[PDB]
RNA sequence: GCCGAGGUAGCUCAGUUGGUAGAGCAUGCGACUGAAAAUCGCAGUGUCCGCGGUUCGAUUCCGCGCCUCGGCACCA
């Protein structure tokens, strides 16, 4: 919101300087994004007086005699130029920001053109450029410089949060600084009412769309432009005048943000009626915006007879119609608080965001209405010199805000201060609660405005901050916490450490987009995704992720692209999405392998990553073990599903070729385990310190079987004093059968007590032969 | 036309015909080939302690 | 007397106290990482292993050891850790065995050290008899080590007593000299009857590299080989 | 949900009297090496966003919707 320090100033006399004040609104809850100077007029553009436009024949230019002290002339095309308005004048050898380059005599169409009428984004006011700037006539003594009527203003740019609406009305805002002890003067709406009938009727319909809905009754107006102070003010805060009229819903609108409007009454008709547009009606808007209306849409409509037709979009925008004009003499003033729901939809339904609608979605004082009429009628009668009747028209009954039980105690109990119950009591009564108490809890009664006001902690809240939060003490507490709670943190601790232990081995920990391309589903052939967007920031981010591959993939191509890493061991730990939200480990292996920089022999492929990942499990002290399984994704000659102490939880193999080829990638691995890794309790093992009989021994086996159901067995049958196993080689040549091979293993046994007898482990070496017979082994 | 023509019907008889051969040409050759025993021991990286 | 839990802001001198202890800890924790079998040793050294394994005899002895053998205060971490390792093949004979220890040493000023050891076949693949070990296997760990922490590590032969002239240099961390990398002095393995074996011994607290970013280009980078005819003294 | 600009070869990207869909590292066989590199011809993975048009190979008129941006209106 853009606060105009002076005008500010004007609630708030004994304001230091913008710096100091955006100190204090600082600690009452608003920050300022930004400060900045203004109006910076050059001592070359005076205040002059339209004697006469004279149509330039031939032309759409126009010859403007002007009284800028002296007399002079000058050429302009705005529409806006007529005679009898004042007019900012920028004499010949003026420097002007919004144009740069220096304003000099310039003959126009035959005419000696004396400098240049100067617009809203000439002089560098405003962002209007359709017209030349309208000051009342006799604003100031034709050719006084303007400055000394126009001085360079300070705006404050103001975050304004939702709990409170009352401050998007500078005269709310200045009730804050108020509270710190700031002297506040509000403006006294000296009216000389007249008690007369309206000549029109109020006829709400939709009690519910205007909770509170008040109409005003000026007549015998005198239309004409603003005073500077109230154009200069409307500019600062970010709006351009109008007149008189218009001028003065807006200013008042600003001050106690209280939006209202002025209809011209030659279009109310018999009365205004408040209704909801009938699904069909149309409305142009004072945007120049032809419209059609939702049949939602809370409509400020006037009737003739039997007629009915739309004035203005209730609460947003009014029509363009019946704005007044130079023409009007009587108005029907809406000052009203309008159902917050309506107009937010309203206001999007037809992608409107105005002052208006802004402040009646954020919040209106449900009873700051008529206080709001009297300050504008007066000032109808103070500028347009109008004639403001005596009665309103009201339109419904609110009922002040209730009660809130306040204990100064808890309050400081809450905050950990130790704030005396005076101060406390005190600071509640300036932002103009009525504390009708006598202790200890006392029955504070908020004022209409203070929407974010219900609760005892609310006005709690109230007294931290005027009190200043950086006047709440530091501290620590100490306490034992509840037994429930204990260890809570072990599955946190349990990844992280997992976590920090790949890390060790090598692994380049990787964070990626929980994203999902809904076409990945079939790139890497995948089921599609459970959970999909109705949002997505693009339909490559359309969905969730149902694996943690196809991105460290992913993001391994985008590597080899932009750099080509020789080689890269990666890993990831994320949530994946489906049936159920649940975390995984992902790796990668790729590249040369692991070597020596020089001698071609390298270690590396499929069993280099079964080799990180074996001397991963065996880190954790996790059994560890493959067994071939199809996965769409993996080179159906290498793929099979990892098997953490024995239950199966993901997959390792290699990325099928056909994929690879996609995404134009070399060969590569992986593996994908599901989180949390089993866990086994740890059972020390005295280890026997007798000497362990070890002996070799190799099995010819066909080609086909994996090594896994080899070892299973022989360990199985291999006896309990089995200590150790191996495989110390695999042969698969000459000397043996065809399609064949043999396992050489290296046993070892071992007894706790004592050594052991070769005729002992014969009765076992053997055991081991014979099963691996039975079943349909030989050994060699 | 003559160009045209024959530019359209060499150039994606020609150059995807090739491609789409050898694109089941090579990714035949790995999908036989490559055929490991996955359950077989890897590597032998060392695993610390503490 | 009653329960409870005292509650206060330490005073300022205090702040950050146990940085030098996370620092240890965490290198533990990174070296049990790559591989490393942590262990633990016996403050107390043999005189004898003095001209055992070829170091300057202790500067702190002591006037009541439980035995000669733990007479003295360790001047090294190695002496240990390779007597751990007899002591293990004659138990058990362990196919291989890369181990480390963290220990404080004696000599001038106590001082603390990492040391390490490597033995065995090395590594590979359980069967294809092509294996990965020796003098470079250490280095390469050690190599991948430092890189894990992110410090400027290499090796230039230097002269050590204990260790095989041809396999024996100095380490440099960040750039500053810190202990050794070598292989144990042929002589030494023989008289503990003892294989090939290789090890290091640097010095703590490694040198401390603050970090600081530095955007990658996202311009190629362009690059050439190029071969370089050097005469076989040289070193790399 | 308004004016206006860009979105093209493992990558960085100009562009438009058009024969240039390309230039700058980088990349694919012979052959100089044991294995490479500085090399000489010989060449284009490119749907120049996607659905549809556009000349003898189209990027560009041209249609609507998409990745990107400034401002704007909100306020992270
Ligand atoms: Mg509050």
């Amino acid at each position: 919101m853009r606060v105009p320090f002076s005008w500010l100033k004007a609630y708030v006399p004994e304001l230091e300087s913008p710096e100091v004040l955006e100190e204090r609104l600082a600690g009452l809850g608003f920050e300022t994004d930004r400060i900045e100077r203004v109006f910076p007029i050059p001592r070359g553009v005076v205040f002059a007086r339209v004697l006469e436009a004279h149509p330039i024949p031939g032309t759409r230019l126009k010859r403007l005699v002007l009284d800028a002290g002296r007399t002079v002339e000058v050429v302009s095309g705005a529409e806006n130029a007529r005679k009898g308005i004042g007019v900012a004048l920028a004499l010949p050898g003026t420097e002007l920001p919004g144009l740069g380059q220096k304003v000099g005599e310039r003959v126009i169409q035959g005419v000696r053109s004396f400098g240049m009428a100067l617009s809203p984004r000439e002089l560098g006011v405003g962002e209007y450029g359709g017209g030349l700037l309208e000051f009342p006539e006799d604003a100031l003594p034709p050719g006084t410089p303007l400055s000394e009527a126009w001085p360079e203003e300070v705006v404050l740019d103001l975050e304004v949060t939702p709990n409170r609406p009352d401050a998007l009305g500078l005269l709310g805002l200045a009730r804050d600084l108020h509270a710190l002890g700031y002297a506040l003067v509000e403006p006294e709406a000296a009216l000389k009412a007249e008690a007369l009938p309206l000549p029109f009727a109020l006829k709400v319909e939709d009690p519910e769309g205007a909770p509170h809905f008040t109409l005003g009754y000026a007549f015998g107006l005198r239309v004409a432009p603003s005073p500077l102070w109230m154009q200069r003010a409307l500019f600062a805060a970010g709006m351009r005048p109008i007149n008189n009229v218009v001028d003065v819903t807006n200013y008042v609108m600003l001050e106690r943000a209280q939006p209202m409007h002025a209809f011209d009454l030659r279009f109310v008709g018999e009365g205004i009626a408040v209704r909801r547009a009938r699904e069909g009606e149309r409305l142009k808007t004072l945007d120049g915006v032809e419209r059609t209306l939702h049949p939602e849409d809370l409509v400020i409509a006037g009737w003739r007879g039997e007629e009915s037709f739309p004035l203005g979009l209730a609460g947003v925008m009014g029509g363009a119609e019946s704005e007044v004009r130079e023409d009007t003499e009587a108005i029907a003033l809406e000052v009203a608080c309008f159902d917050p729901v309506s107009i937010r939809k309203t206001a999007r339904r037809h992608g409107l965001r105005t002052e208006a609608s802004h402040r009646f979605e954020r919040g209106v004082d449900p009873l700051g209405q008529v206080p709001a009429q009297r300050r504008a009628l007066s000032l109808l009668q103070a500028l347009a010199g109008a004639r403001v009747a005596e009665a309103l028209l009201e339109a419904g009954s609110p009922k002040p805000p209730e009660a809130i039980p306040f204990r100064p105690e808890y309050a400081n109990r809450l905050l950990g201060t130790s704030y005396p119950e005076a101060e406390q009591i005190a600071i509640l009564k300036r932002l103009g609660c009525r504390v009708e108490g006598e202790g200890p809890t006392y029955r504070v009664t908020p004022p209409s405005h203070r929407l974010d006001l219900r609760l005892e902690e609310d006005l709690v809240e109230e007294v931290a901050r005027i009190e200043g939060y950086e006047t709440i003490p530091l501290a620590l507490p100490a306490f034992f916490p509840a037994p429930d709670n204990r260890a809570v943190e072990a599955p946190y601790r349990k990844e992280q450490r997992l976590r920090e232990v790949l890390s060790g081995l090598g692994f380049q920990e990787v964070y990626t987009y929980s994203f999902m391309d809904p076409e990945d589903a079939r790139r890497f052939r995948l089921d599609p995704p459970r959970l999909l967007l109705l949002n997505p920031l693009a339909p490559e981010k359309a969905a969730l992720r149902t694996h943690l591959f196809p991105g460290l993939v992913r993001v391994l191509k985008e590597n080899l692209d932009l750099d080509r890493p020789e080689r890269a061991l990666l890993f990831e730990v994320g949530r994946v999405f489906r049936e159920r939200e649940e975390t995984h480990l992902a790796g990668l292996l790729f590249g040369e392998g692991v070597g020596l920089p020089w001698a071609k022999e390298r270690l590396s492929g499929y069993f280099l990553l079964k080799g990180y990942l074996e001397a991963l499990f065996a880190r954790l002290g996790l059994a560890f073990r493959v067994e071939a399984e199809a996965f769409p994704f993996l080179h159906p000659g290498v793929s099979g599903r990892v098997l953490v102490e024995g239950e199966e939880v993901g997959f390792l193999g290699a990325l099928h070729p056909e994929i690879a080829q996609e995404l134009e990638l070399p060969p590569v691995h992986l593996f994908e385990l599901r989180l949390p890794l089993p866990d086994k309790p740890l059972a020390f093992q005295d280890p026997s310190r007798h000497p362990a009989a070890f002996r070799d021994l190799a099995v010819v086996v066909p080609a086909p079987t994996p090594y896994g159901e080899v070892e299973a067995l022989v360990r199985e049958a291999a006896g309990p004093y089995l200590e150790s196993l191996a495989l110390f080689d695999l042969y698969q040549g000459p000397p043996l059968p065809e399609g064949h091979k043999s396992l050489a293993f290296h046993l070892r046994f071992r007894h706790p007590k004592r050594t052991l007898r070769d005729e002992e482990v014969e009765e076992a070496v053997s055991r081991v032969a014979e099963a691996l017979r039975a079943r349909g082994f030989g050994l060699r | 036309g003559q160009e045209l023509n024959a530019i359209k019907a060499a150039l994606e008889a020609a150059l995807e015909a090739r491609e789409k051969a050898l694109e089941e040409a090579a990714l035949k050759e790995a999908l036989e080939r490559e055929r490991v025993d996955v359950s077989l021991p890897g590597a032998s990286l060392f695993s610390g302690g503490l």
